[PDB]
Formats: C-alpha cells, structure tokens, sequence
C-alpha cells in the first residue's frame, strides 16, 4: 500500500490549514494523523478518522471519504510548526504504512537579527598544539546563513566547517561556525574576524590574539 | 431511602438570581433531575441530566454541577417561580424528602400569639379543645408548646400552616390542644409559648 | 399533545380494594416505561411503582409489595394499578408519569425522568360514614384585645369526608380572612379553623357570621360571633 | 417487496452479550440505507469494500446481522485483522471483510447506579476463534499443570468475567452497542436490494 | 501517568548482534499490543515490527523479516527487539510505541534511542573551556557518534542555557558547543562547571570556566 502527502503546506495565521493523505480505496481503513515537532517524539493528534485523544484542542478536525482523507487545522497559530504524517494499517498483509511528511509554515514572523558572538580559543587548547574559533550564530527566523572568515582583512577558506541552519522550539533559528587552524596561525595574524551575511545586513565580530597575564 | 439533599428553604425576591445547592449521594455522577412542585399540583421536569434544559421550559432556569453537588440557579426570578423543588436521582426511584421550598423574603416580623379556652357547647359534647393562634409572622419556623400545670405537654397537640399570604407574605399557624371534659377538670394553668425569631424572649399568653 | 387521564380514584374502607386507570395518547404507549406517584396529606411524593414498555419488569414501593399489582393494556393504551388490602394511610392523590427516555427493558436499569404526568385521582381509605361538621365559636371575649387587633372566629369540627367551605357574610368580608387547612384526627373525622382579624372597636357592631357549606351532608350553618 | 425488520436489530430492547452475540438472517428485502445512515444518532459507521454512498444500488443474495453490546474503548477492536480481547477471544472478523459497522453509546439503557453485571465477556482461552466463531462453554480453564476438576481457586479460573457498567465511568468506559452487517454472495437470484 | 523508556543502543559494527529493551510503567501492559518503529535520521518514520497483547500475532517489516526478533514479557513489564545481521541503513532512532485497544495505532510514543552501524570505532571527547549580560560556555571536540549530554551546575541551571547541534568535520567526526547566559555582576564570585556524558565511550568529563 502507497500513500501520498504533499511536501509542503503553507497557511496565513488565523486561517484553515488543510494537509491531504492520499491512496487507492482510504475510505476503507483508518487513518491516524500524528504531529512531530523538531526535536522530538511524535503524538497523534488524531486516531480512528475523526476521534480526537485527551488534551488536544478542538481546532483538529478529521475525514475520511472515498480515496482521499483530511485533516483540517482551524485558527493556524504559530506553535503548529511541525511535521504531519498520515498512517494506515494494512490488514491484507498485516502492515502499517506511514505517509511522508507535510511540513506546516506559518506565514508572517517578522524578520529578525541573528546574534553572533565568538570565543577565543583557550589557554589548555593552546597548550595542545591546536586552534578553534567558534564564531556562534543565534536567533532569526528566515532560512539563510553565510558565514565568511578573515585574517587581517584577507579571506581565509582552510578547514571551515558549517551546520545546516536548524529550526528551534522558538522557531528562530540557530547556526554554528568552527575554524581549526594550527596555533602558529593564530600567533601571527594581527586579527581574526567572522561576519555573518542575512539577507544585505551584515554583522561582523573580530577577536585579536591578546590576552592578559 | 432518599438520596439527595437540599436545603428546607430559600428566601427571595422577584427579580433576584437564586440558587439552590443540592449533594447527592456518590455514585450518580450525570443523573440528577430537578423537579418543581406547586401545592397539590403534579411536579414539573425543569432540568434533566444534571444540566439540560427540559423542553417548554423558562430559559432562566439552569442547572450545573458535577459528582456530588449540583445546583439549580434562577436567573430572573418571577412571581410563578415560588414553589416547591426537588433534586431527583434519576435511577432506582429515591424518595422526594422535603425538598426546598422557594418562599419570598421579607422583613422578619413576630406572631401576634393569641390564646382560646374550650366553647360551652363542646363542652356539653364532652371534649375541650384549646386553640393557640400565631397571625402573621415571617420566618416561618416556630415553636408552640403548651403548658399545663407548668408541666409540658406532647403528642397532644396539632398545628396546621397557612401558605405564605399573598398580600402581606406572612404565615400563619394554629395549634390545637384535645383534651376531655374528664381530663379538662384538672386545669386552669393554660398556657401557650411561642419560640420565635421575631421575639427577642418566648412569649406566653 | 401527550395526555394521561387518570379515573378510578375514590372511597374505600379498610382492606377493600380499588383499581386505577391512566388512559394515555399523544405517544407511543408501549415505548414507554410508565409509573404510579402519589401524596398523602401533609407528606411528600413517593414512587408507588413502575414498569417498562413491555410490561416485563414492575418496581414496588416496599409499603406496598404483595398489595398493589401495576400493569399495561399496551393495545388500549393504559396503565393501571390494581390496590388491595388498603390502609388508611394508602389515603393519597395518585398521578400516573411517563419516562421521557423510551426502551427500558429492565425497571432497576437506565435513567428515569418522568416529563408527563396525570392530574391525579383521589383515593380515600377509611371508614367514616358521611357526616356534617358542628361549628363552634373562637371566644371573641374582649380581654387582653382593648386596642385595633381582635381575633374571632368559628371551629368546623368533626366532619366527613372533605372539603368543607366557609365564607364570612357571603363573601363581603374577603380581607383578614384565614381559613387554615384542615387535619385528620383519629376519630378519622376531620377539623379546621376559621378565623378573622377584625379591629375591635365595631368595624359593624357584631355583623359576623360564618357560612360553612359541607356538600356532602348538605350542611350549612350560619354562626354568629358575640362575646 | 416488504420491508424487513432493521428495526428489530437496532431497537430491540435488550442485546445479548459479546460472547453470545445474536445473530439475525435477513432475506427477500428491499432495502433504504439512506435513514440508516442519515440517522445521526451513531457513534460510529465504516465499512469496507462497498462506499457507504452504494448499499441500496447494489444488490446482494443475503444478509447476516450481529448484534452485541461492549466497553466503549474497545469498539475499536470490531474490524479485520485486528487483536485483544474481542478480536481473539469473543468476535472474530475475517481479513476479507465486507460489511458495515455501526455503534452507538447507550449509557441511558445498559448502566445503572451500582454495576451493571448482566454482560460478561470471555477472558480466557486456550486458543484464538476462527472468523465468525461463536463459544459459549463454561469449562474451567486450566492455567497451571494442576488438572483442577472443575474447581474454582488456586491457577483455575472461570472464564467469564462481568464488567461493571457506572454512569459515572468515562466515555471509554460506558457501554457501546455495536451491529455489524455482513452481505454475501453466491449462486443465488440476489433476493436482497432496493 | 504513561512512561515509557528505551535503552540498549549504542555503536555496532555490521554483522554482530544487539538487543534493544523497553521498559512500561502507568498502565495496563498486559492488555496493550507493543510496536518498534524506526526513524531516518532527517528522513519520515518507518514500522519495524509489531507484537500482540498475548505474543499471539507478530508482524514484521518486509525488509527485517527473518533478521529481527520481537517478544514481550508481562511478569516485569518488558519488550525486547533482538536484532541481527544489521546492514548498514539500520542507522536510525528507534521508537517503543504503545497501543491502547487494538494494535491498529500507536497511541503513546517514547524518547527513543539511537542505533548506528558502521565500521569505525569510538573515540573519547575532548572537553575545552571558553572564556567570556556575558555568555560562556564548553565545547566538545572529536567524538563519536551521538549522543552527548551536557549539563550545567549538575542538573540545576535551566535558564540561559543554549546547546547547539553537532557539525560533522572533513574526518567524520562530531563537535558540538553549549553555552549560558549569566549576569556580570556574579563573574568572579559564582563558580559555573560543566558536565558531559559519552554514554559510548562510558567518559565522563568535569570541567569548570573561568577567565
Ligand atoms: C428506532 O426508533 C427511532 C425512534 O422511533 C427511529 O427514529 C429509528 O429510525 C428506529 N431505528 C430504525 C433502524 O429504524
């Protein structure tokens, strides 16, 4: 058994979302919606077509007619971002099929500044022959991170490692950076800088190689 | 056996928002009914299912509650609205009890207690009986209790109540003492005392 | 419009026996369980008993197992409660009630809410022959009375059956009037009350008589009220 | 081209038990689904194969209704396929089901203040029913390696078990009534449809 | 309340065996199915296998048939996955799910626990302090594989603490930085330690930041 999701749903706040879980007869068997948020275990928001379990709010309604089933989320808030899949137990050959996924993005979330901040690598690091900067990104809410890394003003691409964006429970999202280059580097070039590139702005953080006694 | 409770009675005023608070044995959760009960007229299904609304009737009557305490609540009350009530469980047939009676507040006002010896004539029938009456009194509770000989008197004695006047919203009460003419010849220390609210002390006439 | 006309009500010495009937229309007779109510003087309701639609499961007040049969004429559309051995005190006004819930099977089972209900039919156990009242004064003496409030009246004692009615000068003196409820006393005969609140000062120099009516022995006395 | 009796199916008074559930042949009918499932007084109505829109324009040789009343929680266990205690050890369902499940609450006529025991249940049993399996014996059942004769106690237990039935339970507690119609086809004139 | 928890996953080698445990606690486990469901890593869930209320039906996926084992044991309230002959795309968090009636769905869901297989070995991490209204932090350096728990003053901060995801290096190994917020004011009176657990490499790390 085959079922089909579409990728992606989209929806303005305050308004219906609807995801559709398709498949050949559906109308014949039960369909179980479940919901993960990013970092997370999965919980049915509803089970049995229509049947709703303790504590979910009554703005997720359910159908199921024909080859298509529904599943209808009123009043979209911002806490709804979470992925949606469809599952249906086969009987004919005692299975469970799960769907694909159906991301659910919110519309609006007005842009935000990431915050970046870097740390000098420490005195034990050093004392190991080795260097990392760990230029750090924070909260922003689109999807878009470049980092770029200077020696003096000089571009430096050597051993630069960079996350993937990842969503966060406070749907700003957060990012990391790392530069590992040896400590005869960083003991010779009179700074170091990482600037972060969201949509034009700019913002920059510059570290030089100066410490107290 | 009965299986719910409510107070004897609840004093209000038309236009006021009344409730009347009812426990019921455990056990019932959903299947409590309320009844309303004019005299000597069949009672009335006001609410059913703890909460719902009877068909036909008022919508300022409502019913609310859970477990083991409910409660009837009159938003509005009208004129019509004084009268008897019950709670019902509304499995294995409880007694109705009491109920509570729904009666117009009023300004607590004492009985003018007055005192009357046996007629002449029932006299010549062989019987003596002995009237005390209390007009016009507004809580309706009272205590009459007879004295003969300074000696207390019981099961002798019967009392009949008027309903709650509708002029003046008052009571009124009598209570009758039977005595015969054989036991009437041992007498004249006759007395009627009245325990009510409105006298600050009991009153004997 | 449901009805349920209630009939078979009336007299009956100790022991005798009656039978009630409530003739129903409007609904589904035989959907429906049905039960008999009743209220004897100066008590509360009290469930006398009960049945489902069928007829197949009947409830019983204890007070009354072995002495009262409840049953249906489902073709006919009636309820009926069939009274043996009765008491003095199975003395009531009986209703018959309808269950709003349809499909009992069982009496003990499911929820029992009763929204149509009978008018009633009088049932009177006793065995006091038909007999007029005697009206005595209530002392209109004029001790411990010298001010605007004066207290009188007559005593309807001894009668049966019920009811008894008493007017004052024909109805002309309508206000201050109290004709309290009567009692059942244990020489099974009935006795009440009627007294008036008249300032003492004339208000009519001694115009007062009572009118009691007692229909059923064809009793009238007009008693007048002097010191 | 009567109609035959759907009422004496859902409105009889009294159901029997999940371990006895009744079972009713209906033939020579001409049948309207359409009150059926314009009722909207049922719980729950699902079925497979056939879409719930074409049961009066299909025709078919006969007819077999099941009649039971179980907890509500485990109405879901009423479908092919599926295991617990209906599914293995009280009703049983083939895989290639055809029919139609219907299931409505009925706390106003199966609970009472105190425990409703009238509908048991079996508990357990050496083995599972076949489809469409009905048992009714009252053997003791024998757990241990001690062959208890008949003798309620130690490692031997009576198969049936009541449920109590409060009206204060909750929604998955309260009894259900539960009707499952099963069409079949053979060498037959198709007496059934309309 | 329904609790469920999940242990016995860790780094493997393909060929060899483990044995995966999942323990109930809030419920009626002797009447409720049990099913072991498997998650991609950023990929959609999977059913691996499924097992009834009396170990009467038990059903398993077309692509771990004859490989996987599933049982269950009500004395202690346990259910038990032994798996064999692991390939390499068994690499995936692994879900204990519970079913009320029936064993149609899956009503109650666990934490999970990750499962990998590949043939590299476990390395011990490498714990730096960073210098620092301030924010300071540790970082962990050249481990494997996931996880990595990090804890502030011993399990008692829960305000300013941020843990960001691994980066996977040129080398295929893994390194992650948390830090915390704190106020200035408290820089050089309050001591702030934190604490790792490499549950593969059984290494605990103890270490405290100050500038
Ligand atoms: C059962 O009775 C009710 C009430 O009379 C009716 O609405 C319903 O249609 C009946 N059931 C069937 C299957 O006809």
């Amino acid at each position: 058994y085959v079922l089909t999701q579409p990728p992606s749903v989209s929806v303005a706040p305050g308004k219906t979302a609807r995801i559709t879980c398709g498949g050949n007869n559906i109308g014949s068997k039960s369909v179980h919606w479940y919901q993960q948020k990013p970092g997370q275990a999965p919980v049915p928001v509803i089970y049995y077509d229509s049947d709703r379990p303790s504590g979910i709010p009554e703005r997720f309604s359910g159908s199921n007619s024909g080859n298509t089933a529904t599943l209808t989320i009123s009043r979209v808030e911002v806490g709804d971002e979470a992925d949606y899949y469809c599952q249906v137990w086969d009987s004919s050959s005692d299975r469970a099929v799960f769907g694909g996924g159906t991301t659910l993005t919110v519309l609006g979330q007005p842009k935000a500044a990431p915050s970046v901040t870097l740390f000098p690598p420490s005195s034990e690091e050093l004392q190991a022959n080795k260097a990392t900067l760990v230029c750090l990104i924070s909260d922003f809410y689109p999807g878009a991170v470049t980092v770029a890394w200077k020696a003096d003003s000089s571009p430096v691409k050597a051993g630069v490692e960079t996350t993937t964006p990842s969503k966060q429970s406070n749907n700003k999202y957060a990012a990391s950076s790392y530069l590992s280059l040896t400590p005869e580097q960083w003991k010779s070039h009179r700074s170091y800088s990482c600037q972060v590139t969201h949509e034009g702005s700019t913002v920059e953080k510059t570290v030089a190689p100066t410490e107290c006694s | 056996a009965q299986m719910t409770q409510s107070p004897s009675s609840v004093s209000a005023s038309v236009g006021d928002r009344v409730t009347i608070p009812c426990r019921a044995s455990q056990g019932i959760g959903n299947w409590l009914a309320w009844y309303q009960q004019k005299p000597g007229k069949a009672p009335k299904l006001l609410i059913y299912a703890a909460s719902s609304l009877q068909s036909g009737v008022p919508s300022r009557f409502s019913g609310s509650g859970s477990g083991t305490d409910f409660t009837l609540t009159i938003s509005s009350l009208q004129p019509e609205d004084f009268a008897t009530y019950y709670c019902q469980q509304a499995n294995s047939f409880p007694p109705f009890g009491q109920g509570t009676r729904l009666e117009i507040k009023r300004t607590v006002a004492a009985p003018s207690v007055f005192i009357f010896p046996p007629s002449d004539e029932q006299l010549k029938s062989g019987t003596a009986s002995v009237v005390c009456l209390l007009n016009n009194f507004y809580p309706r509770e009272a205590k009459v209790q007879w004295k003969v000989d300074n000696a207390l008197q019981s099961g002798n004695s019967q009392e009949s109540v008027t309903e709650q006047d509708s002029k003046d919203s008052t009571y009124s009460l009598s209570s009758t003492l039977t005595l015969s003419k054989a036991d009437y010849e041992k007498h004249k220390v006759y007395a009627c005392e009245v325990t009510h609210q409105g006298l600050s002390s009991p009153v004997t006439k | 419009e449901v009805q349920l006309l209630e009939s078979g009500g009336g007299l009956v010495q100790p022991g005798g026996s009656l039978r009630l009937s409530c003739a129903a229309s409007g609904f589904t007779f035989s959907s429906y369980a049905m039960s008999w109510v009743r209220q004897a003087p100066g008590k509360g309701l009290e469930w006398v008993s009960a049945i489902v639609g069928s007829g197949g499961s009947t409830y019983y007040a204890d007070s009354v197992k072995g002495r009262f049969i409840i049953s249906r004429d489902n073709s006919k559309n009636t309820l009926y409660l069939q009274m043996n051995s009765l008491r003095a005190e199975d003395t009531a006004v009986y209703y018959c009630a309808k269950s709003l819930i349809y499909g009992h099977y069982d009496i003990l089972t499911g929820a029992y809410y009763f929204d149509y209900w009978g008018q009633g039919t009088l049932v009177t156990v006793s065995s006091a022959s038909t007999k007029g009242p005697s009206v005595f004064p209530l002392a209109p003496s004029s001790k411990s009375t010298s001010g605007g409030t004066a207290a009188l009246g007559c005593l309807v004692k001894d009668y049966f059956p019920e009811p008894v009615t008493v007017s004052w000068n024909s109805g002309a003196l309508t206000s201050g009037v109290h004709t309290f409820p009567a009692v059942l006393q244990s020489s099974g005969l009935y006795s009440l009350s009627s007294v008036v609140t008249v300032p003492s000062s004339s208000l009519g120099t001694q115009t007062y008589i009572c009118n009691v009516n007692h229909k059923p022995s064809n009793t009238k006395v007009d008693k007048k009220v002097e010191p | 081209t009567n109609l035959c009796p759907f009422g004496e199916v859902f409105n009889a008074t009294r159901f029997a038990s999940v371990y006895a559930w009744n079972r009713k042949r209906i033939s020579n009918c001409v049948a309207d689904y359409s009150v059926l499932y314009n009722s909207a007084s049922f719980s729950t109505f699902k079925c497979y194969g056939v879409s719930p829109t074409k049961l009066n324009d299909l025709c078919f040789t006969n007819v077999y209704a099941d009649s039971f009343v179980i907890r509500g929680d485990e109405v879901r266990q009423i479908a092919p396929g599926q295991t617990g205690k209906i599914a293995d050890y009280n009703y049983k369902l083939p895989d290639d089901f055809t029919g139609c499940v219907i299931a409505w609450n009925s706390n106003n006529l199966d609970s009472k203040v105190g425990g409703n025991y009238n509908y048991l249940y079996r508990l357990f049993r050496k083995s599972n029913l076949k489809p469409f399996e009905r048992d009714i014996s009252t053997e003791i059942y024998q757990a241990g390696s001690t062959p208890c004769n008949g003798v309620e106690g130690f490692n031997c237990y009576f198969p049936l078990q009541s449920y109590g039935f409060q009206p204060t339970n909750g929604v998955g507690y309260q009894p259900y009534r539960v009707v499952v119609l099963s069409f079949e086809l053979l060498h037959a004139p198709a007496t059934v449809c309309g």
